[PDB]
């Protein structure tokens, strides 16, 4: 069974965590709980073949960010609806990840989480979709950590990316 | 120092 | 700060910041993981390597048993230790009673133990009947591969690479590839049942369930060897197991896992021997007797005091 090691990324309380353990235990963490390093496995079927999944949830600050980006073969780039500030975190993680990869060829996927949460909305989904296309056409989702929407596609995506 | 469980 | 990795079985893991360093105790690691006390009242951190597990005290100081294992592998075993680096755990503690885990409801708690009974069923350390390790096989196809579907599942599907994450190691040469169709259809038999519950955490309390019963369920396993009276020398070395747990004590043969015996609190008794390098069972209602040869023997006789003084 092929194994894919998947990273979360994204700057503190955008949902890297609840998104993780909803997709791989399946509860919704309620609760602030700030990450060190959590590196989580998950047995799943995508595009009708079975995949182990490792998959690093991270801490939203800096030093090891380096060595993630060496190591992963997909990466999630997650900010909140709720939050311009980690949404603007973000194209430098992009461009981060590209320095040490040496290339644009890099399994990812853009991750506005908490959309569940509609009036607290400051990210439009436009300047989600934008900033895709713009990141030469990456994947892009809107997911709920907490109502399960898109959850599951984040990883699966990342999955069918790296088997390109 | 050797006392487990 | 300095940090440390608590692992599971599954190969997961959790960093936890270490507030003073190498004198961190275990209750201050367990206080930084992420645990509800509803969560954190059934497990422990544990100090493992690949032949050596053993149960920390909550005033334990972790770093420093890691620091200090070859000294601790040399008191305890004759195991070579460049080949045993060990590791923290999280895991169930072996105190804990069965009638207290039979009462949980909490998801995570039964994720956890569901991973550590997954983990010694693979390995070989649960002895069953093959009805109930079927039983179990297909409770992981729906745990780990959703619902039954004829198309996907009823041919070229129950492969060894497939088998070997449902049965035991132990049986997945001999016995397993027989076992794949009573496995399947008891597989289809839990999808297309629409009164068991595919919550996740349902299915899971399921598995468990069904290992509750296995005598060596939560048992902490020593090694050992006893001397065979049958005769020729007096006689031959027996390579064993000692599986101790809050239902009483399990020899396995080390190399094929099958049970020798399994006594029940109650009915033995043992004594420790002059040295600490063995112990005996006085099966009193058999009685029979046998010696244990182990550089573990005091903490197997601590362990058997604590869990039959509990019950
Ligand atoms: N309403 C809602 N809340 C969410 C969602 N995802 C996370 N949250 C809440 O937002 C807070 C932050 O979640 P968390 O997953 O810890 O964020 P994070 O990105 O891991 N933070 P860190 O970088 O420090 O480790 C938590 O209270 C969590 O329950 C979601 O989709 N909807
Ligand atoms: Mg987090």
């Amino acid at each position: 069974m092929r194994e894919y090691k998947l990273v979360v990324l994204g700057s503190g309380g955008v949902g890297k965590s609840a998104l993780t353990v909803q997709f791989v235990q399946g509860i919704f963490v309620e609760k602030y709980d700030p990450t060190i390093e959590d590196s989580y496995r998950k047995q799943v079927e995508v595009d009708a073949q079975q995949c182990m999944l490792e998959i690093l949830d991270t801490a939203g600050t800096e030093a090891m960010r380096d060595l993630y980006m060496k190591n992963g073969q997909g990466f999630a780039l997650v900010y909140s609806i709720t939050a311009q500030s980690t949404f603007n975190d973000l194209q430098d993680l992009r461009e981060q990840i590209l320095r040490v990869k040496d290339t644009d060829d890099v399994p990812m996927i853009l991750v506005g989480n908490k959309c569940d949460l509609e009036d607290e909305r400051v990210v439009g989904k436009e300047q989600g979709q934008n900033l895709a296309r713009q990141w030469n056409n990456c994947a892009f989702l809107e997911s709920s950590a907490k109502s399960k929407i898109n959850v599951n596609e984040i990883f699966y995506d990342l999955v069918r990316q790296i088997n390109r | 120092r050797r006392d487990y469980f | 700060y300095e940090k440390v990795r608590i692992y599971r079985m599954d190969g997961s893991y959790r960093s936890v910041e270490l507030k003073h360093g190498n004198n961190t105790t275990v209750q201050q690691i367990m206080e930084g993981m992420r645990l509800s006390q509803e969560t954190q009242q059934y497990f422990t951190i544990w100090i493992c390597s690949e032949n050596l597990s053993l149960q920390l005290k909550p005033y334990h100081k972790p770093l420093q048993h890691v620091r200090d294992w070859p000294e601790i592998l040399a008191e305890l075993t004759n195991l070579d230790p460049q080949r045993e680096t060990p590791q923290l755990f999280l895991r169930r503690d072996v105190r804990l009673p069965l009638e207290v885990e039979k009462q949980i409801e909490d998801p995570l708690a039964i994720l956890i133990l569901f991973d550590e009974a997954r983990y010694n069923l693979l390995k070989g350390f649960y002895t069953a009947p093959d009805a109930k390790l079927i039983t179990l096989a297909s409770l992981l196809l729906q745990i780990v591969y959703g619902n039954y579907e004829s198309k996907k599942h009823k041919q070229g599907f129950l492969n060894e690479e497939n088998l070997k994450s449902i049965v035991p190691v132990t049986k997945l040469k001999s016995k397993a590839p027989h076992w794949t169709n009573r496995i399947l259809h008891e597989y289809k038999n839990l999808s297309t049942s629409e009164g068991v519950s595919k919550e996740m955490h349902h299915l899971q309390r399921m598995f468990l369930q069904n290992c509750w019963e296995i005598p060596t369920y939560g048992a902490a396993f020593f090694t050992g060897q006893i001397f065979t009276k049958a005769s020729p020398s007096n006689h031959k070395v027996i390579p064993v197991y000692v599986g101790v747990n809050i239902k009483g004590l399990h020899l396995l043969n080390m190399e094929t896992k099958a049970l020798l015996i399994s006594l029940k609190y109650g009915c033995f008794m043992w004594q420790l021997g002059d040295t600490d390098t063995c112990f005996q069972i006085h099966s009193m209602e058999n009685k029979m007797s046998f010696i244990v040869h182990t550089k573990q023997a005091g903490l197997v006789v601590k362990l058997l005091m604590k869990l039959n003084g509990q019950l």
